[PDB]
């Protein structure tokens, strides 16, 4: 070699990971989330460090600084909601990158799976305290829920809860903590999302038919810059659509009232990306069942791999698994309505049913379904 | 470990390609879409549609009843006795 | 004591071996497999025609995944026709590990 | 050579640019 | 014969990326300048007198 | 309650136009590029 | 990747060094083939359906020496520069680049 630029610096080598990596010739348009997904993270970023620009972590002033931002600051009022609205597309994303995963079995990836997870709950704590950061009436009640159901704990929680909150509730020391960790999570988070790159470019990615495609793969620049790019411009759409023409619409909590530690949220919840999870939590009568419960429903991940029991890696073949896998994701609608319902009869009967149903079909439905569907085809 | 000239074998297979500028990047936008999306939603249809069909009664009924059994104050028990 | 039961799976069998698509594509099962260590060696074991094959089909039809098209009607897969090619292949491999696991006991 | 050319568009793009942009 | 639009604007512009670049650069120019232009006008004649624009005159200098 | 009300409006004309230009414009970028491999046929020519 | 790099360098970046040295080449490989009578023979009678009756032999050398380094650069743009290549290989080619890549190895941003 001679001035091929790519290998000349090493570095630079590094980076034809985008360019003269090969990439599989089919492949749904299920497989821009994972770019986006990187695009979402360097958004909230650029445009957060600018809110943290003009933001102070206080009590007094948080809800203040906040309005601050989104008033008398040049184009702070979008670049706050460009913020908050990034952070449902960010969720948005990360919810199809995962069905993907689930449908096509790229989960298959054993080591790059692990890290997806770990990622994905890594985004969660960072969406659970930013939310806190502006100090609305929803946002300090449903930190304070949350945190608490920690005490759910038998022997330890209690204390724990307060060393967490850094008092006995949720005042200055609790807010302070919470930008900081919101700050430095991301910059973590990247060096994760990086990792995860890194196992994967050892295999690959997997295709609608769930076969090699190695006998036929293709440039990445060439084609897909062009797609990503496309991609970017929907996202960008999605985004942009919700930003300056339905600000809060997504935004279901309208709490923008200074939070008063003596009030009433009238059914308060998590936004829209964590309501599965709290329906789940409901379900169970008892706080640590609950906990425990709410925890499974987000880690079970974790154990797909092994509860695959098929011969396809690749669902697309097989018809049973279709319907329950879409199944699932019809109940996980449904899961998501019951968060923002009342406590009452109805909404707990539908949850109850709900959550069973949620486990059935990634514990002992699907498994089966995989096995029968194994067997008609003689394998 | 190169990616591009170590990854399989293949014998015996011609692959016959043009350029972009003789050629066009929509041929039959609609003739064959139209066909190819009815197609291929009509396969779908079936596998996907039902479970969110589903959803939908459960959500249609489930509201209902909430609004009576709340709304029908008198629901539980009657008012007369 | 099959002859009713197991003369009529055949007809959930071939109404299943359509209902996945991979029939349209051109492809056959022994191709749909999951390519692990097991069916790796298998693959490697394939005479040239067998194996040449196998890839002109994935190609073919990873092909016709990138283009969303179906082959036609014509040109199709048909039930009557499974080539377990792999079978063989795949269960020695397998059956030569399974001993290799045994004789590893003690 | 062409360099001279070459390198007179670059830097009428680069003014322009500013210029503009700036 | 005559060169197409097409052909006519590739010879004088593109051919050159040097070229290619300027032009791009001095449309960015012109574009945002008609696209603001028109596109100001259209949202403004959406909402006929009910921004300050147009109604600044009521109380502006007697 | 929302100062920005009226900006906000106008930008989202400006960024619907804006959009309706590239997105079919880029769509064109993605099929130039695409279309060797969709254009694309096959022949399989063992010597057996 | 080396081929076309020299392909463009050629119409953008031609010294007078160079093309000069390629020229009396030419000049040789021109006077050489026809030692002999069977490629004489050759030239003549091809000579004269392709060029028609012409035998511009001796013209050569001054066309050749018309070639100041600008010439050589400008005619060598025409056919190459921006133009869609004609690809053909024979396995093993999973190497060989996407025609896009070859395409666009016509032109020169980078590389
Ligand atoms: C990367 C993952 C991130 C996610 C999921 C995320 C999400 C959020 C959310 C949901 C809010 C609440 C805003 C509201 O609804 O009012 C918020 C606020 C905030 N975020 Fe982020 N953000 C992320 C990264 C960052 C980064 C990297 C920074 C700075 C380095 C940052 C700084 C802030 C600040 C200062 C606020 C408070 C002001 C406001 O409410 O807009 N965030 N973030
Ligand atoms: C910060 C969050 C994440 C980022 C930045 C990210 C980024 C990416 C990128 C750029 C790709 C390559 C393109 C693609 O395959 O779509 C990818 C693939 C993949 N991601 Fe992630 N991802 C994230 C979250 C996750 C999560 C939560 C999971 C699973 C829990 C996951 C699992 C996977 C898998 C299995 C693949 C490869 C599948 C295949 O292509 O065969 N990722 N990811």
């Amino acid at each position: 070699m001679t001035n091929i630029r790519k290998s000349h610096p090493l570095m630079k080598i590094v980076n034809n990971a985008f360019i003269d990596l090969p990439a599989p010739s089919n492949i749904s348009s299920w497989w821009n989330f994972g770019s986006l997904l990187g695009i979402c993270l360097i958004l909230q970023i650029l445009t957060g460090l600018f809110l943290a620009m003009h933001y102070t972590s206080d009590t007094t002033t948080a809800f203040s600084s906040v309005t601050h931002i989104c008033r008398d600051v040049n184009y702070g009022w979008i670049i706050r909601y460009m913020h908050a609205n990034g952070a449902s597309m960010f969720f948005i994303c990360l919810y199809m990158h995962v069905g993907r995963g689930l449908y096509y079995g790229s989960y298959t990836f054993l080591e790059t799976w692990n890290i997806g997870v770990i990622l994905l709950l890594t985004v969660m704590a960072t969406a659970f305290m930013g939310y806190v950061l502006p100090w609305g009436q929803m946002s300090f009640w449903g930190a304070t829920v949350i945190t608490n159901l920690l005490s759910a704990i038998p022997y330890i929680g209690t204390n724990l809860v307060e060393w967490i909150w850094g008092g006995f509730s949720v005042d200055k020391a609790t807010l302070t903590r919470f930008f900081a960790f919101h700050f430095i999570l991301p910059f973590i988070i990247m060096a994760i999302a990086m990792v995860h790159l890194l196992f994967l470019h050892e295999t690959g990615s997997n295709n609608p038919t769930g076969i090699s495609s190695d006998v036929d793969k293709i440039p990445f620049h060439p084609y897909y810059t062009i797609k990503d790019i496309l991609g970017a411009l929907l996202l960008i759409l999605a985004l942009m659509l919700l930003v300056l023409f339905a600000p809060d619409l997504l935004g279901d909590p309208d709490n923008y009232t200074p939070a008063n530690p003596l009030n009433t949220p009238p059914h308060i919840k998590p936004e829209w990306y964590f309501l599965f999870a709290y329906a789940i939590l409901r379900s169970i009568p008892n706080k640590l069942g609950g906990v425990l419960a709410l925890a499974f429903s987000i880690l079970i991940l974790a154990l797909i791999p092994l509860l695959h029991t098929s011969k396809q890696r690749s669902m697309m073949f097989r018809p049973l698994s279709q319907c329950l896998f879409w199944a699932l994701v019809a109940d996980l609608l449904t899961l998501t309505w019951i968060g923002g319902q009342p406590v009452e009869h109805p909404y707990i009967t539908i949850g109850q049913l709900a959550s069973v149903l949620y486990f059935l079909l990634i514990l002992v439905l699907m498994p089966t379904a995989g096995t029968i569907e194994n067997k008609l085809l003689k394998w | 470990g190169r990616q591009f000239g170590h990854l399989t074998r293949v014998r015996h297979v011609i692959t016959y390609s043009l350029s972009p500028f003789e050629q066009r990047a929509f041929p039959h936008y609609f003739s064959k879409g139209i066909p190819n999306v009815l197609r291929r939603t009509r396969a779908c249809i079936l596998r996907v549609a039902p479970p969110f069909v589903a959803f939908y009664l459960v959500y249609t009924w489930g509201t209902q009843e909430f609004e009576k059994s709340k709304r029908k104050n008198p629901a539980a028990y009657e008012n007369d006795r | 004591a099959v002859s009713a039961s197991s003369r009529w799976l055949e007809g959930i069998r071939k109404w299943y071996y359509n209902a996945a698509g991979f029939n349209k594509l051109g492809l056959m099962r022994d191709d749909t497999i999951h390519e692990n260590d097991d069916v790796k060696e298998a693959i490697r074991r394939l005479p040239e025609n067998l194996y040449d094959d196998r890839v002109f089909r994935i190609k073919r039809a990873l092909d016709l995944s990138m283009r969303q098209q179906i082959l036609p009607k014509e040109q199709w897969t048909k039930y009557e026709e499974d080539k377990s090619y792999l079978e063989p292949y795949l269960k020695e491999v397998i059956r030569e590990r399974k001993e290799r696991e045994e004789w590893a006991k003690k | 050579r062409n360099w001279v050319p070459t390198a007179q568009l670059w830097g009428a793009v680069g003014a322009v640019g500013l210029v503009s942009a700036t | 014969v005559a060169p197409t639009l097409t052909a006519r604007l590739y010879s004088l512009l593109f051919r050159r990326t040097s070229t290619f670049a300027l032009t791009i650069v001095v449309g960015a120019l012109f574009f945002e300048r008609a696209f603001d232009q028109g596109a100001d006008a259209i949202y403004e004649h959406i909402n006929e007198g009910k921004l300050w624009k147009h109604i600044k005159h009521k109380y502006e200098n007697k | 309650a929302e100062p920005e009300h009226d900006h906000r409006k106008r930008m989202g004309l400006k960024m619907l136009l804006m959009m309706g230009l590239l997105l079919p414009l880029v769509y064109a970028m993605k099929r130039h590029k695409w279309s060797v491999l969709k254009s694309r046929k096959l022949a399989y020519r063992p010597p057996k | 990747f080396v081929l076309q790099g020299q392909w463009m360098r050629l119409c953008t970046s031609a010294t007078e060094s160079e093309v000069l040295r390629g020229k009396n080449l030419l000049r040789n490989a021109l006077v050489s083939h026809l030692d002999g009578t069977t490629p004489v023979c050759e030239d003549i009678g091809r000579s004269l359906l392709t060029y028609g009756r012409r035998i511009p032999l001796a013209e050569w050398e001054s066309r050749i020496a018309e070639v100041d380094a600008r010439v050589v650069r400008e005619v060598c743009s025409k056919y190459f520069y921006d133009q869609c290549p004609a690809v053909a290989g024979f396995g093993p080619i999973e190497q060989l680049p996407d025609y896009n890549r070859i395409r666009s190895g016509m032109f020169w941003l980078r590389f």
